[PDB]
């Protein structure tokens, strides 16, 4: 797995924007430059309702939109 | 290109490694299959310890959650360190002569493979159940411990989905079956996750505390100090519901309610800079400090048998 050996990871196309894609093999989806992702999901987070008690990734909560915040499940 | 203890290894390499380590260390390591994943893959368990009569045991698992790659990396590091230092450091010699360690390097194998070749941040299993087209259940919401009551989603598509029923996943049923069968010998249960640098004890499915609470808190406080000895890494600790978040159906709480009085969840490095994507260059230091913690807990358990 070239993608992972080089220190990156595989993601579905819909989760890896064009500028972040890489040419390395190993993925049945696409190799992604994970360090260049932004937003909750880009950090392994999940957008949840504001009243869900969680460990919030606060810097990414704005990316979740209205009534939502970024939780990272550990 | 082959196994390394300071790189993340794909499942095929970890699987090969489990046999190798048994073959290379016949007096200290044997390997078992405790069951099979949703996709039909053998789930391996290593028994680390020297043959003896009626040995008490400590059960440790890694790889509940697919994307938490440092967790399986640590189970692997633990096995090597134990055998490397057996008959050379007095503490470890004593531990392996009087105790067995069951070490489960990856539980969620289907998920782990999926993060390697398809989607790096996958968490759940890869099962399908009737009633939903979404895939996967959170194995750490799938145990019979306040099952699906707080801190768990009923939506199959969510990351904390509890499943259609407790032990709906072959992986969690296999783990629970194994522990139930060995209950009279298993004295501690340790389950390795990442990230956030914490050591957590019951309860996560409610805000209640164990009968044991004061002792668990003191033990945690002492082992995080021991962990910090090496590289200064700071861990917090406490009961799960208030320290991390409510999370019903966890394996730590389930094991504790079976009568295993020492039951902890470890959350390894880091605190979010890399998160799940902990760089390979941090594997050694993370594993070294974590090893000190597990050793400390194991030695405590040896002096507090029940
Ligand atoms: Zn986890």
């Amino acid at each position: 797995n070239e993608c992972v050996s080089k220190g990156f990871g595989c993601l579905p196309q819909s989760d890896c924007p064009q500028e972040a894609r890489l040419s390395y093999g190993g993925c049945s989806t696409v190799c992604c430059d994970l360090s260049k992702l932004t937003g909750c999901k880009g950090k392994g987070g999940e957008c949840n309702p504001l009243d869900r008690q969680c460990k919030e990734l606060q810097a990414e909560s704005a990316s979740c939109g209205k009534g939502q915040k970024c939780c990272v499940w550990l | 290109t082959g196994h390394s203890y300071e790189k993340y290894n794909n499942w095929e390499t970890i699987e090969a490694w489990t046999q190798q380590v048994a073959t290379e260390n016949p007096a200290l390591i044997s390997r078992s299959v405790i069951g099979t994943t949703f996709e039909g893959r053998a789930i391996y368990l290593l028994k680390v310890g020297k043959a003896g009569q009626n040995k008490p045991a400590i059960f440790m698992d890694c790889g509940f959650h697919a994307r938490e790659w440092i967790s399986p990396a640590f189970c692997q590091w633990f096995v090597r360190e134990a055998v490397r230092t057996y008959g050379r450091e007095i503490q470890v010699t004593e531990l392996l002569n009087k105790l067995d360690f069951y070490v489960l390097p990856v539980l969620n194998i289907d998920g782990y493979i999926y993060t390697w070749t398809k989607s790096r941040f996958w968490r759940k299993t890869r099962s399908t159940h009737t009633g939903s087209s979404c895939i996967g259940t959170d194995p750490n919401r799938n145990f019979d411990a306040g099952w699906c009551e707080i801190g768990a989603s009923r939506n199959p598509c969510d990351e904390t989905y509890c499943g259609p029923a407790a032990e709906s996943e072959k992986e969690t049923k296999a783990l629970a079956d194994f522990i139930r069968n060995k209950l009279s010998s298993i004295k501690a249960y340790l389950t390795i996750h990442s990230y956030s640098q914490m050591m957590i004890y019951p309860y996560s499915y409610a805000y209640k505390l164990g009968e044991n609470n004061a002792e668990l808190n003191a033990l945690a406080k002492a082992t995080v100090k021991e962990l910090a000895s090496l590289h200064g890494t700071k861990y917090t600790y406490g009961p799960g519901a208030t320290t991390i978040y409510p999370a019903a159906g966890g394996s730590d709480d389930w094991a504790y309610d079976q009568g295993i009085r020492y039951s902890f969840t470890f959350e390894l490095r880091d605190t979010g800079r890399y998160g799940f994507l902990l760089p390979e260059s941090q594997i050694r230091a993370t594993c070294e400090e974590t090893f000190l913690a597990i050793k400390y807990v194991a030695s405590y358990v040896l002096e507090h048998l029940y």
